[PDB]
């Protein structure tokens, strides 16, 4: 249930998201409507499974792709914008935001993925990946290294597995083909292979995540890494002489960045779709609102003609459009859930070693990962179903139940752990064993997450989790 | 019918 | 097929129709156009019936409860009155004909039952359901009776079963949660006991319905009758000195009725809506418009607040009001119908003596909450991931994925451009269906489902 | 605690009980052992009550059609008669005491019911159910009426039930298949339907139990009544007119009485069996056994063949076996009990008006087939098979394998040496347990599971 | 339900059935009870399948290694034969039949698989498994082969697996220990790979099952064959020039067969007990009993005292028993079931090249096959007690069904191919799609299964999957 | 009524 009366936000906490609640302040001045901005931890997964309830954000801000599955899923509301406004952002933003014909979202900012460099330990950055191992050679003598970035997130490797082939999905009249998945062909694998033997070679760690690589460069640790347009504003803080640069090119190919373009969504639970509205279009999408929202972390290049003009002057978001040219507009449709969460297990499988780069990308072409987890899923929902069965069974046509017992039960529920939750009285707290296996790690089932039923029979949105470890 | 099948039913458990 | 240039209005027989009628000449005399005033038996049962075929009246007239499940099956039109309008009536009477954020029908009046007493009779109305025993054996003593009213219709033993803790639907979170229903517990049990008590130690007859006890009431035979505003034109000509009061409390608890609000939709099916929202808008929303059919039939705390500032002057208005205030507004849910349906046989049958009361109430519990759907429900829902689970595991690029429908069809995971067939629900909504035939959904070529289902071959069995 | 050196007897009240003390008269002169004979109310209902714990007679008597419940729960000692006292009894009376193969109790006599009727008040009784509302009306004119039975125990009203096609449990192959009960088809509907009407017509009267008509009868108010040979006795005193015939039709069909065997059945845990198996074998079922009991009340055709050819004389025997062929020997399996209790109720209900005949039935067929709990068993069934499914799944050397014990708990698979821990069923055989308590089975060091499941600690949970 | 007043026998169509039916006409001339053989095919696994419901025969005859398991299952009824009956059959093999003390069957021979060798080909058999790639390679030249047994059967094989040191579960202290498996030991690695290699090599035929094998070597067309007593008969017919001598070594290391001892069980739900007693121990369990089988198809080393002292003269007899002691008698624990359908697996997968042997024999340890099995499985039975679940929810609580339509149906079922039988009424005929997938094999969805439901609301027993192919 | 759920019924069968 969205509250009446308000806006509540949730974008990524990578984005400038104290510069959007500056945006919601003035809003909230001038109509006196409070304005909440959140930044959830995994939110593209989180609403929608929130959103699925009526509940959630009134706006949610995130990279275009996941907002076709959205709307499929019939999440968003749709948008309408009248075509004064309409001309005032690129055509092209407009095309990321349509599925099946509707617009059901607004365009923010072009993200592409860029080489950051550091100017005083290289004043050359390389032209191609391949000299990336001699060079950090040259530079582990200085205890120093190469280049780190996000090895845990499929868009960051992603530029490498596409350079020499490598694709998404099959575009062509003007359709993406599903059935044509460029995962695991000759490119995909000389790509991978490159990054496995990178790390085979010591050159880089498989460990590392988006926080170890961004401190490792603003410290001055390493000598490159490969961000986006958000993550510049915290290098002008840690005072590293840094450049912004295209991408190095793998067996002469550019690397190939899977382009973003952030949108906000509208809710089509909420109660406030005027609002959200107004405040989209009068507010955020106008010079002081998108220069709000960049003065604390850079968008990119805005989708805002009028700003577009501005920022398309700085050299930092030259090498964003012309990595985003050598790029690829992101799809939009339902599939691509299914496709990164492919391409996220063969990425981490081959660098630690799990699997081979063939067998993981042979994994990621026939959707393995995402089907194991569907049949593990779907024996917990059968489960959890029939105890709901076994329950609504005994109190209709059981035996005349408890005269003084409780009257009102919580309902037997599944989690989105996979933890079923029985049927229980109001005002009872209960516990159930940690859940065994839980996103390819088992946890010791010796100890108890824990759940609240309020004494209104509904069962608290809060679960604690805190004392399951592996 | 409660009291009884209660006796019925514990001979039942006890056997088995 | 409703006529075009005319307008045929439902309205209960209980209510002021002659005055409505009136309304409907002013409208004629302006407009040219023939106003039609009908009065079916079992009104709220016929409209979804006929409405269903594009046939019924242009406007309906019930409370609102049943006009969520009016809207629902889309037999309502959206009613559009400008600001200015909205203005004109009070807007807790527009929240309760608010369906899904559409106003669905235009509010008329607030009903609610209020205690009936004969002055020479009882001069002093008793304050608590529990003096009425005795009461009834001072007053059989002078061949008279306590209290008598319709025993066949839930609507009037309510606020005695929900005085002590009984409720339809559990409100909470701006949602009335449909699993939590309240029947059967402790204070409905409490509540019914004591009407079956009465009519086992016979100061009430189990056979009592509208007529006889408006009738005896009217008569002078009965100190005390449980009725509503519509019911006092009527003890006006019959010259009985009656008050209206706040109902009797139990175990200390106030009676707490349903609220009503009597309302006006517009059949979706209609031709003559422009003719339908000029009639409402402009003759019956009008002083003179509610004053006509007042005079006839008394309406209640009216919706419009220009008029209801004259009738809250009224002691029996007064009296409506504060007995609609310890009770609650009925939920407007389509499933209001089954809930009703359930608590009918409930109270039928424990007066009877058919079933105790526990027995009674226990089906109630069950038909109201349609336990045997969610049941029902899970075991397909069960069904359904095992029949993924199964592909999968034999599996191990782009398919529809298994899904449920709201019918509870179980659509296999399927390629991009198939069109699937399943057999037709065995069990839907009550209705048995030929299993024999089949429905069918397409996967298109984009790996999503079709959002259409052709369940047009699914018949049910007679 | 059975006292030991005497013998304690239990039969029904409306059996030739004080023939039977006459009989436990002869054997106590004989062998110096004290036989006492005891008729309580509702004897088939306290004998498993009390049996269950070592309490209760030493012998008792019913229709075989309760023993198989009996010696399912272990209660009846097995019998051992030799060969040649075997031939002195009708193989077909030993079949219905028979129970796993295993003989359970003694046959003592048949029992079916029968049309009895007034010859002064009625010397042409009705071949047809459907006459009997024109001869009531003809009757009460008169300040009589046409007929009066036991409208209480369902026993007297299944000829009727039975008639047109309902049945108990579909018999096939040898065996009774207890999921295909016959107590809510067309034939019980019109069956019963007939007798509502009867009431509805006040041709009867839905209060009338047995004492009630079997007063009316013989005092000469009532032109017909149905039982059964015990009650023969009676009328011959009251000095009624009577015959015994065969039972009225319907709809063309005869009528199909349920037909006992009145039995025998050792106490397992009598410390008297020898004595209990002298005084049926050498006592009771000779001549003179049998003689002494059915000059108290007559036991209808006995199970004795030397005994039964004389019997077979009388007119009133013959009626009886007439109407024990077109009805149906009694299943001695332990769901009769539930079986029996669903009609007493469907008739009961639909007698009184509390229920139409449609709904007492359908809620006949749900008790007596135990679908609640073959219901919940397929669900507890599907879930057991899950856990494993998930278990297995999650896994990709030697276990307990996951099973469903008969009480309903699903064992996970366990290591061996492990003791296992499960939460008390919640549900089993009508009763609610307390869930908060544990049932307890050991998975043995050889990889199969213990036989033996501790259920000790399962509280009912109770009003 | 098995019939009260004669005997139904179950035997394997390899042995001596109709010296059986012989002994079987003896007895009913005697008593007057009929005494019907059938040997069914995968007899020791519909067993159990038809015993579980209270149907199926009166006697069981197999090796003891499955006993254990019936009688764990409570399938077997204990055998009573007194002090002087137990004094005429040899000790060991009462210990083959004893399962947690308890005596669950009658001990009726010794089974050994031997070397069988063609004495015209080869005057003088292999020592050694070795040698016989060479040899193949000399009679291939001949247009004819070295060496053909049963590859389908993991008890053919099993010698040769054992021989450098696989095994089944270790034995100490009296108890066979079920956590310490030896199916993948290097000995076990060993002699699969042999084996694979002589495959590959061409050496043998990964098809190669007991028709192909003894249909070849009674023809004269290979040299040797690896057969059991059973086979002689065959041979004896065939007129080849037989030896059967001690199988060939690997590594030095004698070929080490797992012992079996034919046994015959009389089933739990049998009423015929007494009777099925009296058959075993007065008429099977004599010199008469036991000839009447073996010059049907030779027993081995029969259990009784007194007619064995007869077969020991014969070297083929002599062979048997060297070969016996080489190698190692059956446990008859429950898990021995699980033990050969892994042990299958991983001999089929790695000769058709499916697995390495690695791969093979490492889920063979894991027991990788029969838990995927049993996951399957265990899905569709899970479905269909939901199915079932349906059904009587809606006919018991659901709308008030058809007055006039049927009354008696049959229920829901799982057969033992996974096909889930709706709820059917009584005279109908039933179809259902053929499954998807049954023993690692797949078939065509677009045919249909057929079943009658009987018109007494019963199942037919047999079910028409004469429809269902395998597409490839 | 079983004829008036049964054409409610399929109004939503036509809906969905
Ligand atoms: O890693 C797969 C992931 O990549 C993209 O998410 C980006 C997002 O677009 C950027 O704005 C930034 O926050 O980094 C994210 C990577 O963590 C896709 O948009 C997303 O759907 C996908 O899962
Ligand atoms: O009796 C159940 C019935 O209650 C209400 O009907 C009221 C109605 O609101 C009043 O306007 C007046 O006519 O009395 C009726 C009772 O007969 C609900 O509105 C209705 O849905 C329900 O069936
Ligand atoms: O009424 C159900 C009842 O029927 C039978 O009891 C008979 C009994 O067989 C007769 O000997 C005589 O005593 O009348 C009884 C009827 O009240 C069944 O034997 C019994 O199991 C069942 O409860
Ligand atoms: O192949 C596994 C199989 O081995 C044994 O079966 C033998 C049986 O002992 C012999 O009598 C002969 O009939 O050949 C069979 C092989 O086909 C085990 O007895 C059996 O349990 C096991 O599955």
């Amino acid at each position: 249930k969205i509250e009446e009366g308000k806006l509540v936000i949730w974008i990524n906490g990578d984005k400038g998201y104290n510069g959007l609640a500056e945006v919601g302040k003035k809003f909230e001045k001038d109509t006196g409507i409070k304005v909440t901005v959140e930044h959830p931890d995994k939110l593209e997964e989180k609403f929608p499974q929130v959103a699925a309830t009526g509940d959630g954000p009134d706006i949610i801000f995130w990279a275009h792709d996941r907002f076709g599955g959205y709307a499929q899923s019939g999440l968003l509301a749709e948008i309408t914008p009248d075509k004064a406004f309409q001309d005032k952002l690129y055509p092209f933003t407009w095309d990321a935001v349509r599925y099946n014909g509707k617009l059901i979202a607004y365009p923010i900012a072009v993200e592409a993925l860029s080489l950051i460099y550091n100017k005083d330990l290289l004043p050359n950055p390389p032209k191609t990946w391949e000299e990336i191992p001699a060079l950090d050679k040259e530079l582990k003598a200085k205890g120093k290294s190469a280049l780190m970035f996000n090895l845990q997130e499929p868009y960051f490797t992603w530029p490498l597995i596409a350079a020499d082939g490598g694709y998404a999905f099959k575009y062509e009249n003007g359709k993406y083909d599903i059935k044509d998945v460029g995962v695991d062909n000759a490119g995909a694998k000389a790509g991978l292979t490159f990054l496995v033997d990178l790390i085979k070679n010591k050159h880089m760690n498989a460990d590392t995540d988006y926080s170890i690589a961004e401190a490792a460069f603003n410290k001055g640790e390493t000598a490159m890494t490969i961000n986006g347009p958000w993550a510049w504003s915290n290098i002008d803080t840690s005072k590293v002489n840094y450049g912004v640069t295209v991408l190095p090119t793998f067996k002469g190919q550019p690397s190939k960045p899977f382009v973003g373009v952030l949108s906000a969504g509208i809710n089509a639970a909420s109660p406030n779709k005027e609002l959200a509205k107004e405040f989209l279009e009068n507010y955020l999408l106008t010079d002081e609102g998108l220069e709000a929202v960049n003065k604390d972390k850079p968008l990119g290049a805005v989708a805002l003609k009028s700003y577009e003009e501005e920022l398309a002057k700085d050299p930092r978001i030259a090498a964003t459009m012309e990595n985003a040219q050598k790029g690829e507009i992101m799809p939009n449709i339902p599939q691509m859930s299914a496709f990164w969460y492919a391409v996220r297990t063969a990425v981490i499988n081959a660098a630690s070693g799990r699997q081979t780069v063939d067998e993981a990308l042979k994994d990621a072409q026939t959707n393995a990962a995402a089907e194991f987890a569907a049949l593990l899923h779907s024996l917990l929902e059968a489960n959890c179903s029939l105890a709901l069965a076994e329950e609504l069974l005994l109190d209709g046509w059981g035996p005349p139940l408890d005269p003084e017992g409780p009257y009102s039960y919580c309902n037997t529920t599944l989690d989105q752990i996979g933890t079923c939750w029985p049927r229980s009285a109001a005002g009872a707290l209960v516990e159930r064993p940690c859940p065994e296996y839980f996103n390819g790690v088992k946890y010791n089932t010796t100890r108890n997450a824990y759940r609240e039923c309020l004494e209104n029979g509904t069962w608290a949105s809060k679960i604690n989790y805190s004392q399951c470890e592996p | 019918a409660a009291r009884e099948q209660a006796t019925t039913n514990a001979r039942i458990l006890a056997r088995v």
